[PDB]
């Protein structure tokens, strides 16, 4: 229940990390446990480095019906 | 260009005024060919290479091919080095032959359709007004 | 707060006679009258044969000059001459001082004579550059330091603009026609000053009606009309004429292009 919270803080916290710091942060003793977890989050992992990621005339004719109703 | 270039092979050897002149004449392509290239272009602009392939100039020259071209009337317009555009404010009228009105054809049915898509697909929209 | 007023026949045979003469520069007389210290109306131009030198004194024709004016007094132009006409293609509107020297030639004939610049080739489709002023980019020349800078405006008889209409027949073409944007930026800049200047009036409506009744506010108010309704009214024209002004140019953009 709190490491969600953590990874859905870190989700918009900051988009890179090393794996040493997931690890950190997430309060694994395992290496792999993390990867675990990221896929688990989905999230793509690149080498113990993480990653977290209508027409104007349109607008005008639009205001236009939507004063003269 | 290049079926210009063929005729000018034999005829040059015939005629000696021709002989001399020479420079005039390749000048004078590379002018009329960088015209045509521009008038038919949708939207008018070019990089330097595309005139050097067009005209088979290396591309130095290609500014003062432009440079020229606007000083004698031919073109107005501006030249942005930096990124290598030519913008061709416009490009002279000029009596046309048979063929190249074909290609006006075509750009004016173009210019026709998309008025036959704006207006057709503006009544759709803002139907609840009209008058 | 002095102006001249330029009628439409002296205006359009300025232009045309400068930008006949391009790339060299041309020079004519003025004919009108001063109506106050105020004032120069200027109703008639005649253009001045071309030199071997540059505008200048000598320029100015005795003999065709007067030559015009009589044969303008067969036709009851008669008029003093109030000013020079004058262009300096590419340069902008500015007097050399040869300019001056000349100016001063027709200083000592009518103290308040004038001189006017044309610039036919910048002058183009859009704004037209014209300027006239008289002595003591511009400022290189001592715009204020020799001379001054004066103002113009257009005089139009009723009959004239009638002609002018008939020039262009927009019965076709109106509904593409975008109307000159300056114009509303003057007027999308001041409507909403404006609305500012009426909203604390709506605002103090709102607190003095609130503690006063509306039988007593009616004895106050009801010389200016219900600030209320100048937010309900102003606010449409920027409205719809904002509307019609987006909708008209991104019709323009797509369908002309
Ligand atoms: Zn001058």
């Amino acid at each position: 229940a709190i490491r969600d919270e953590i990874a859905k803080n870190t989700e918009l916290s900051y988009d890179f990390l090393p794996l040493s710091n997931i690890k950190a942060l997430l309060f694994f003793n395992n290496e792999k446990e993390t990867e675990k977890f990221a896929l688990e989050r989905n999230w793509p992992i690149v080498n113990s480095k993480v990653y977290f990621n209508t027409n104007i005339i349109e607008k005008a004719m639009d205001y236009a019906i939507s004063i003269e109703n | 260009f290049d079926k210009f270039d063929s005729l000018i092979k034999v005829q040059i050897s015939k005629i000696p005024i021709l002989a001399q002149h020479e420079s005039f004449l390749r000048q004078k392509i590379c002018l009329m060919t960088l015209i045509e290239t521009v008038f038919v272009k949708n939207i008018r602009m070019l990089s330097f290479e595309d005139i050097s392939k067009a005209t088979h100039l290396p591309k130095d020259n290609v500014e003062h091919l432009v440079m020229r071209a606007i000083s004698l009337g031919l073109l107005k317009g501006s030249i942005d080095q930096v990124n290598e555009l030519v913008t061709i404010s416009w490009v002279q009228p000029r009596i046309i032959s048979g063929d190249q009105i074909t290609k006006m054809k075509d750009r004016l049915v173009e210019w026709n359709d998309q008025v036959e898509k704006l207006g057709k697909k503006m009544e759709a929209r803002g139907q609840s007004i009209w008058v | 707060k002095e102006t001249v007023y330029i009628s439409s026949i002296a205006l359009l045979k300025m232009l045309k006679h400068g930008r006949a003469g391009v790339p060299m520069e041309v020079m004519g007389l003025m004919l009108g009258e001063f109506v106050d210290d105020y004032t120069v109306n200027v109703v008639d131009v005649f253009a001045m044969p071309q030199s071997g030198t540059g505008v200048s004194v000598e320029a100015v024709d005795d003999v065709f000059q007067a030559k015009m004016m009589d044969m303008l007094k067969q036709t009851g132009r008669d008029q003093m001459v109030v000013g020079w006409y004058h262009s300096h293609p590419g340069f902008g509107c500015w007097l050399s001082s040869v300019d001056v020297n000349t100016q001063k030639s027709f200083e000592q004939l009518n103290s308040r004579a004038v001189a006017v610049v044309v610039d036919p080739i910048q002058s183009v489709k859009g704004k037209v550059v014209i300027d006239a002023f008289r002595l003591i980019q511009a400022l290189i020349h001592g715009l204020n330091r020799h001379y001054y800078s004066l103002n113009i405006d257009y005089h139009k008889t009723a009959k004239e603009t009638k002609m002018l209409m008939n020039l262009h027949k927009e019965q076709w073409q109106s509904g593409l026609k975008m109307y000159d944007y300056e114009e509303k930026e003057e007027s999308n800049l001041a409507a909403t000053k404006s609305m500012v200047k009426i909203a604390e009036q709506y605002s103090k409506r709102i607190e003095e009606e609130k503690e006063l009744t509306e039988e007593e506010l009616k004895t106050r108010y009801v010389g200016r009309q219900d600030p209320k309704k100048h937010l309900s009214e102003t606010a449409d024209e920027t409205l719809e004429n904002n509307i019609v002004s987006v909708l008209t140019a991104g019709v323009n953009s797509v369908a002309i292009k």
